[PDB]
RNA sequence: AAUCCGGUUAAUAUUCCGGAACCAGAAGGUGGAAUCAACACGGCAACGUAAAUGAAGUUGGAGACGUCGGCGGGAGCCCUGGGAAGAGUUCUCUUUUCUUUUUAACAAACCAUUGAACUACCCUGAAAUCGGUUUAUCCGGAGCUAGGGUAUGGUGUUUGGAAGAGUUCAGCGCCUCAUGCUGAAUCCGGUGCGCUCUCGACGGCCCUUGAAAAUCCAACGGAAGAAUGGCCUUGUUUUCACAUCUGGUCGUACUCAUAACCGCAGCAGGUCUCCAAGGUGAACAGCCUCUAGUUGAUAGAACAAUGUAGAUAAGGGAAGUCGGCAAAAUGGAUCCGUAACUUCGGGAUAAGGAUUGGCUCUAAGGGUUGGACAACCAACUUAGAACU
């Protein structure tokens, strides 16, 4: 059963908070409650804790990765990481 | 309280100097319990045959106080 | 039944307050206080409890002989053994890149 | 598998104050195997009197305190009680005192 | 509260001390008017504030 | 850093007594090991041992940590089938009803057996027709399933402590005295969405991520050490075992409250917390009961008016009153059914209907089991039928 037409995990939101709000909120949560892949042990166990840092489990790779809030990578670091490989080309080239 | 279960071992604490006192303790299911208070713990053997228990009462160091409760 | 009270004058159920229900051979049903839980210690480079070692309070590690505290290996009780191997290896493999660079360069 | 319950009354059976002869039909009409208390058939409790001691063969792990049980109820019955109370001496031997 | 200071107990064994009967001959003695005091402190009466 | 049991006073008990332990500190009698030369061995590994040299310096760990939810294990309690001892009831019946049937700290050996991880790690091997697996969806070519091991180990098991204690019952001294003596039993089983505490493996939540220090342990590292006429003699081993001495000072009575605190008081007020039996019942609800406690709230006589608190009332049903104030009415559970509106989540227990006792049965849903069968034991539910 679908169980839920649009709100999804705002379900436990009730009715409170607003329309807008909640749908604000729930994409944020989706975003923020995903398993991520590690990019070095190519499993999809990464998962966030305290708003900013990553874990992934497992017998390796134990590594704590620095995100965003709610998600991995965040666009602007990507373009930054981008930019700033440009630029080091450049001044070694 | 610790538990001795061979009979030279306890021969060799009876006769070390730091035994003062021996108990005989005899049960209804016909075993013989010899406790000797040390310094520090009180050693306990359990005889289930009676013959056993005479012959060892016997090679008991006769110096030692042993007392039946 | 029999309802039981603390043995001293801590009256609340703090953590150092940890009681256990024991029967005495008098039909007496009482609390008895006792000591919280030992740990295992951790290993230093990746946090999981180390194997052969028992889980004690701090002080009481000073009344244990020395092989109970330790595994008998290099870094023994302070790593595990997949840390020191791993350790190991890094080390000879890093060194040998050492010398191969100096002989390239030269 | 055998049991040999005994109930002892010298202190009445020479008073004359105990009726034995009584206290075995008692006894026979209210031992109860299997429910009924009509199951006897020589391979189950059997009683026998001695007009001082009353015997109860067992062979199915009969049980003493029912003895004494019936016993107390014969007792009741004859309004012998406050007189005589039964008490336990040896393993499955009953007998009555004045106390 | 059964914890008490050594102070304290000091304390209250001056204030258990002068609570006492008077005893009648320093009363009698001549030119002594000591006679009745209302200096004895009741526990559920007067308290001792420390 | 380290204590338990039993007993004892008129009043103190983890403090006294009896028994049995543990910790810390100080010094230092053995002893095996190894050395005619250096500071032990075993396992293919996880790792193990009776010791198995280790100065600084450095590093790591323990101390040391939130909250909620479900699952599994243990201890105590609750419940239950027998046996034993005593007591209650007995017009009648009840192989009946009630009480007891106990094993502390500490020490040793096992510990998935007997109950409970595949919990962590290691070895063989290489897996798609992918497999394993929890109540709950996680794991695996960064090495699955499977087989075999290693560690974590008590509130688990067998013992010592320890029956000599305690409990119950039954006799003899009978002025009995230091209260003495002589007898037995204290046994065998089971159960669970049960209660309290605790432990283990998990899951969820945070723009919330949930102290510090004293103290203890471990590691890297190598400072330092001196036996030799193949045999007496010393340095390590007192992080092995055993043995000796010491552990000072302060508090410890009692109330903790409808009479020991505060409120002017022996004031219906207020004041933090620990343990929590049985039945009914979802339940720590209400009601009755067991252990324990109390029967303490100035008393006696009679029911006048008006009061305070609790109830009822024919017919009407808010006509009362500013106002349905107050009271009444509904109420648990199971089965049908549930509108407008809406932020789609709700409204909603909407509204509105039916049933509910007792007794006798039937059907289904689960656990070891003798030669696809199957002899019992031990369990709670759900649904239906007849009768009354
Ligand atoms: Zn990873």
């Amino acid at each position: 059963t679908k169980r839920t037409k649009k709100v999804g995990v705002t379900g436990k939101y009730g009715v409170r908070y607003g329309a807008s709000l909640r749908r604000d909120v729930r994409k944020i949560e989706v975003q923020q409650h995903s398993r991520y892949q590690c990019p070095f042990c190519g499993r999809n166990t990464v998962k966030r804790t305290a708003a900013g840092i990553w874990c992934c489990n497992g017998k390796g790779c134990k590594k704590v990765l620095a995100g965003g809030a709610w998600t991995v990578t965040t666009a602007a670091a990507t373009s930054a990481r981008s930019t700033i490989r440009r630029l080091r080309e450049m001044v070694e080239v | 309280p610790r538990q001795i279960s061979d009979i030279k071992q306890f021969l060799e604490i009876a006769r070390r100097k730091d035994a003062t006192s021996a108990r005989i303790k005899k049960n209804t299911n016909k075993d013989v319990k010899f406790k000797l208070r040390c310094s520090k713990y009180l050693y306990t053997l359990v005889v289930a045959d009676a013959k056993k228990a005479e012959k060892l009462r016997q090679s008991l160091p006769p110096d030692l106080t042993v007392t039946e409760v | 039944a029999q309802r039981v009270t603390y043995r001293r004058r801590l009256a609340y159920n703090t953590r150092s307050n940890k009681t256990r229900i024991i029967k005495t051979p008098g039909n007496n049903i009482r609390y008895l206080h006792i000591k919280k839980l030992g740990t295992i210690p951790r290993c230093g480079d990746t946090g999981v409890p180390l194997q052969g070692i028992p889980a004690l309070r701090p002080r009481e590690f000073a009344r244990l002989s020395h092989n109970q505290k330790k595994v008998q290996r290099a870094y023994g009780g302070c790593l595990s053994a997949n840390a020191v191997k791993d350790r190991i290896v890094r080390a000879f493999l890093i060194e040998e890149q050492k010398i191969v660079k100096q002989k390239l360069k030269q | 598998v055998s049991n040999k319950y005994i109930i002892d009354a010298t202190a009445a059976v020479n008073d004359k104050i105990f009726d034995v002869a009584a206290f075995e039909k008692y006894l026979i009409d209210r031992i109860k195997v299997d429910g009924k208390t009509g199951n006897l058939g020589s391979s189950v409790v059997v009683s026998r009197e001695g007009s001082s001691k009353i015997a109860v063969i067992a062979h199915i792990d009969f049980s003493g305190r029912y003895l004494k049980y019936l016993t107390k109820k014969f007792l009741k019955k004859h309004s012998l009680r406050d007189w005589l109370r039964v008490v336990s001496t040896k393993k499955g031997v009953y007998e009555l005192r004045y106390y | 509260p059964s914890h008490k200071s050594f102070r304290t107990k000091q304390k209250l064994a001056k204030a258990a001390r002068q609570n006492r009967p008077i005893p009648q001959w320093i009363r009698l003695r001549t030119g002594n008017t000591v006679h009745y005091n209302m200096k004895r402190r009741h526990w559920r009466r007067t308290k001792l504030n420390i």
